[PDB]
């Protein structure tokens, strides 16, 4: 019966064995000399990819009796691969064809879930189920995509997950899903994320490795990284598994990936290439995500074609070509075993030990939240909660290279805090990891870790020097009772009166004076370099000038301001010189090097639109004031040209009331011009670069129209 | 890499409310170097108002980079040479393709509506015909409409080359016999560059 | 080298007196090695009764080796797969092309003759129409004849796909108004596999 087997551990290697290449699949076909029992111990998962093989083939007897126990003995699980449409569909849906037996109801899908599992998993005493969510296997009705069928499969997938998998009664059997779709595109990932053990993305060829191309962007899309990136939200990284493909015999265009090494045109006789060097599979074996954690492993397709060389690219055009590779060979599964050992050689799959985290409560908290690998520390970019109070030493937090957030909650026993016992990304930095995939022809920026320190009663020292911290948010100073030393020098902190940082600093400083006084040795907070941002809104919304023969720079006059991350508006250089002289303990915090010019944000590249009283637009900062006029000056960011950041009201001389276009919204009621394009001369906008506002065909065209409102017309344009 | 420049729809070029497009498809694009830079000219006047269409969901095999260009009606009808210069890194030098309107003396389409056959009156449905002959060039569009409301169930034959040199075509409007016998109006709406406002109608009803 | 297998003329396959041909053109043939060996199969049954056509005038540049095969009518109408296996020395392995009759339930062509339009009666010439609809497959042939004598000046539109799934087409016979008003007979002679003797006529005259 169900043989006991050790759980899934380390890097895995999958392999879809094609049934019709088995020797017992069809005795008439004598060329098939392979067997599914010959799969070695290196192969963790052995998927049963069934087609062509007959319904009542001799393979099914050989599978359940001879193969499954042999594989389970050595340590290899057997999994059945059903398509998407077996869960819900009509066209070739196997079990779901009989809709009268298994209806589309709450109870009906629960009966179908059992029927699927029993027929596929438990029938031959297999060790898991696999669902292939592809466009090739998508639920169709009369060779047309079915909307209700896809919505049914989702619900069925949940019910099957209640039977087998992690959240099932029978957890011995695996529940797997394989997908060419991406996370955002595939709809089952959201619903059946907890219900699966492994996800098997199929990314054959350079289209998978390098990613497709976006012509409008002229940049790569759906890359290997971007593929995972979406799935990272839904599943853990150790569940993820990538797929390559071996050469299928007499393969045609649209199914030639050239993953494993091709045949040499010289070597006409030889059609075997067990060498794995310079292959896509070998690179896939070595590939690890840049964030989140290490992958679960890789898998092959048509593992029965292990070691078989790929048909050259030259002969890819000619359909009827009998190459040496198109012959069938008795594979000894050298590549599978080689690629497995390559993944074992990977050092990231080394477990976390006392070397990394001496403290047990920390080491257990990390294992629960983050992961159980050394590589996970280099990658993981999520929250890490250290709420457990019984924690002595935070040694080896520097192992975390890309941690997103760190919560220190109720950790009284902690005393000192410095770069040693904190993440590496306390300060900013670029990506240190290196990819092992091919590409076309810049390392990613690592966000500084968010630090919430609250409830640490027995915390004494606190060093955050040279970390370039933007704020002091998170530091609950009221709970830090036993505080004595502090160091926040060489950061980008706005420590001005009234700021949240100063409130935290003052609450901290009052604790320092009590215990060991306040001085240069205990307290440090010098040489700050606060980040200068753009303000949300602006105050200077008007400007009355004379009718002088002079020119004025509207930008400098109207558009100015450099807010901080806390919220201190520095408008002029004088305001900064005042800011520089925020003396705390008889010395300023701001660096002397960090002048106003280094802090100031540039308002170059900002566009401007000067609408005069007769709605006459002009895009020039240098406004002449020689003529009497009233203006509405709108400013726009280099990013967003449509939405104005600020609007002003310049009035050279006596104010004139701003006119309004009475034609805008005019009811066209005649003229030779086309009524459609006639309305678009009163639309309000000019039009898109590639619009069409041709009034008519003839050179002369007329428009008869009525105004929207009554008024006194003083001007037209 | 192969280039395939295509002309605008006749209906689009003969109606100013609609927007005509000169599509430039590129098939068998290099998988290694998939960068494609399109350059668009109109009698030498290079325009930069094109729009590369998003990569459609072809399964595998060959990249197919489309590039559309919105064009002025007058420019097409005047017969300006729209040139699509494709530029690929794999390609040693750019592939150019040029297209223009059919060059020849335009001719007015004589539009004629024919009623259902005397034999077809026995059937529960009937076929209203619209002959359109003696026109040039082949760029033409035809539409039916019953009592103002645009018709659904009709089909138009391709422009066929006539003996004299002009083209011709028919358009079959399949309707129920009820609406014919009751006495509705059905109007064949031909559209050709050699018409008043590129438009003309011929009504058809029972007698 | 590119191969282009072509079906027989509809008129040839629907008349036993005429002889149908399955042409297999080969273009862009190697200038270096111009030897082309055609192999002809009919559901595997290799036939050896083909005839390589002489090199037509041609305007240099690229060799175009045509190969004709005379076929039995019944074999075509039954829908046997005619396969043209081209073999060139430059070509690494032979290019095969296969063709057969359209697979689906045949349907009878409803033939209807329509007289000239009421408006066209003002013109010195008139257009006699012949609607042919509701037929499948597209393999069809149409001819006019006035008082027995085969007509010269007429044109037939390609088979156009109808809404239901069948095809249809029109045929325009341009004649003088004199012969129409005088009261001659003109007969639209449709020919389709789903007819009696693959043949049917509909006469047309003044009333
Ligand atoms: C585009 O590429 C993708 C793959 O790439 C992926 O997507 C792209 C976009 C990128 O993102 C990549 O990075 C990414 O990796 C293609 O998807 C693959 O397509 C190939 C075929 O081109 C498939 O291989 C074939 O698989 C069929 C199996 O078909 C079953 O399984 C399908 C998947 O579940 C399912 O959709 C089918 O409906 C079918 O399902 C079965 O249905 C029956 C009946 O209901 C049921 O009983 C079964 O239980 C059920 N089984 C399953 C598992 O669902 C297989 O049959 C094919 O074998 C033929 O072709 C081989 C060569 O490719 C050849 O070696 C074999 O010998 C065999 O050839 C036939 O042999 C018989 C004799 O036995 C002979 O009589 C025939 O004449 C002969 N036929 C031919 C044509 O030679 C083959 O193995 C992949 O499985 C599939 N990928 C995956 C992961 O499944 C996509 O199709 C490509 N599209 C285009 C347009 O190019």
């Amino acid at each position: 019966e169900k043989i006991p087997m050790k759980p899934l551990h380390g890097p895995l290697y999958g392999g879809y064995f094609r049934t019709w290449h088995d020797k017992t699949s069809d005795p008439t076909e004598k060329d098939k000399v392979n067997s599914m029992g010959e799969l070695p111990k290196e192969v963790d998962l052995a998927f049963i990819f069934h087609d062509w093989t007959k319904d009542y083939s001799l393979f099914w007897k050989e599978l359940a009796t001879k193969h499954v126990p042999k594989l389970n003995k050595q340590g290899t699980r057997v999994i059945r691969t059903i398509p998407w449409r077996f869960l819900a569909g009509g066209d070739n849906s196997g079990i779901a064809e009989d809709t009268s037996k298994y209806p589309n109801t709450p109870e009906g899908n629960k009966a179908l879930a059992k029927a699927i599992v029993d027929e596929y998993v438990y029938k031959y005493n297999l060790d898991g189920l696999d669902v292939a969510v592809l466009h090739d296997s998508i639920p169709k009705v009369d060779k047309k995509e079915d909307t209700a069928g896809v919505e049914r499969s989702i619900q069925v997938f949940e019910e099957i997950g209640k039977l087998i998998g992690p959240k099932g009664v029978d957890k011995s059997r695996l529940f797997i899903m394989d997908s060419t779709y991406m996370a955002d595109k595939n709809p089952l990932i959201e619903r059946g994320a907890p219900y699966i053990n492994l996800l098997l993305v199929q990314v054959y060829g350079s289209q998978g490795e390098k990613g497709g191309w976006e012509p409008v962007s002229n940049r790569p899309e759906k890359t290997m990284e971007e593929r995972w990136q979406g799935y990272s939200k839904y599943i853990r990284p150790e569940q993820y598994m990538i797929g390559f493909s071996f050469y299928e015999e007499n393969a045609q265009e649209g199914n030639l990936w050239y993953d494993i090494n091709s045949r040499k045109d010289e070597d006409k006789a030889n059609g075997i290439n067990t060498d794995i060097t310079g292959t896509r599979a070998e690179r896939y074996a070595r590939w690890q995500p840049k964030t989140g954690g290490v992958k679960g492993g890789i898998f092959s397709y048509a593992i029965d074609r292990d070691g078989v060389a790929h048909q050259p690219k030259k002969y890819a055009k000619q359909k009827e070509f009998k190459d040496a590779t198109d012959n069938i060979f008795h594979s000894d599964y050298s590549v599978s075993k080689a690629l497995k050992t390559v993944m074992l050689k990977d050092k990231s799959y080394d477990l976390i030990d006392e070397k990394d985290f001496p403290d047990k409560a920390l080491r257990e908290a990390v294992m629960a939240q983050v992961g159980t690998r050394k590589g996970d520390l280099e990658r993981f970019n999520g929250t890490l909660r250290l709420d457990n109070p019984a924690i002595q030493s935070l040694e080896g937090l520097n192992k975390f290279k890309k941690l997103a957030q760190l919560d220190l909650i109720g950790l009284s026993r902690i005393t000192k805090l410095d770069r040693s016992v904190l993440p590496a990304n306390m300060k900013p930095g670029k990506d240190t990891l290196e990819t092992v995939l091919e590409t076309y022809k810049e390392p990613a920026t690592i966000p500084p870790v968010s630090l919430k320190v609250s409830g640490l009663t027995g915390l004494k020292e606190l060093d955050l020097s040279g970390f370039d911290r933007e704020t002091l948010a998170g530091l609950d100073a009221a709970t830090l009772t036993s505080l004595e030393k502090v160091d926040i020098s060489g950061n980008k902190l706005d420590l001005a009166p009234g700021t949240e940082n100063r409130q935290i600093f003052d609450t901290m400083l009052s604790t320092i004076s009590n215990h060991v006084g306040s001085n240069e040795q205990t307290v440090k907070f010098d040489k700050q370099k606060p980040t200068g941002h753009y303000p949300d809104t602006y105050g200077k919304t008007s400007l009355r000038l004379p009718v002088a023969n002079e020119k004025v720079d509207l930008q400098s006059q109207l558009l100015f301001g450099t807010v901080t991350n806390q919220g201190t508006l520095i408008n002029s250089e004088a305001d900064y010189k005042a800011y520089q002289n925020h003396k705390i303990a008889g010395r300023s915090f701001v660096d002397s090097n960090y002048h106003y010019n280094n802090f100031k944000v540039s308002y170059e590249n900002y566009t401007v639109k000067v609408t005069d009283s007769t709605l006459g637009t002009t895009t020039d900062k240098t406004l002449a004031t020689d003529k009497e006029e009233t203006y509405k000056v709108d400013f726009f960011s280099p990013a967003d040209k449509t939405k104005a950041v600020h609007t002003a009201k310049v009035i050279v001389g006596d104010e004139k009331t701003m006119m309004v276009n009475l034609a805008e919204g005019a009811t066209v009621i005649g003229g030779s011009a086309d009524p459609v394009n006639a309305r678009k001369v009163f639309d309000g906008q000019l039009g898109s670069e590639t619009d069409n506002i041709s009034l008519g065909w003839d050179s002369k065209q007329s428009i008869i129209f009525k105004l929207k409102e009554d008024g006194l017309i003083k001007h037209w344009r | 890499p192969s280039v395939f420049l295509f002309p605008p729809k006749p209906k689009d070029t003969l109606m100013i409310s609609r927007t005509p497009e000169v599509t430039c498809v590129v098939v068998d694009v290099s998988h290694e170097d998939p960068e494609v830079k399109f350059n668009w000219y109109v009698d030498g006047v290079e325009v930069h108002n094109a729009k590369t269409k998003p990569r459609e969901e072809q399964y595998n095999s060959t990249y197919r980079v489309v590039s559309v260009l919105t064009v002025l009606h007058q420019d097409w009808l005047n017969g300006k040479e729209y040139k699509c210069k494709v530029s690929n890194k794999a390609l040693p030098a750019p592939i150019e393709k040029t297209i223009s309107k059919a060059k020849g003396q335009p001719r007015e389409p004589q539009v004629y509506t024919l009623p259902p056959s005397r034999e077809e009156m026995t059937k529960n449905q009937v076929s209203l015909t619209c002959l359109v002959k003696g026109f040039y060039p082949s760029d033409i569009a035809v539409e039916w409409r019953s009592n103002g409301q645009p018709e659904n169930n009709y089909k138009t034959t391709p422009p066929v080359l006539d003996s004299d040199g002009s083209f011709f075509l028919y358009s079959k409007l399949t309707v129920d016999k009820s609406r014919w016998q009751q006495g509705n109006v059905f109007s064949c709406s031909v559209m050709h560059e050699a018409l008043h406002n590129h438009y003309t109608q011929k009504s058809l009803s029972l007698s």
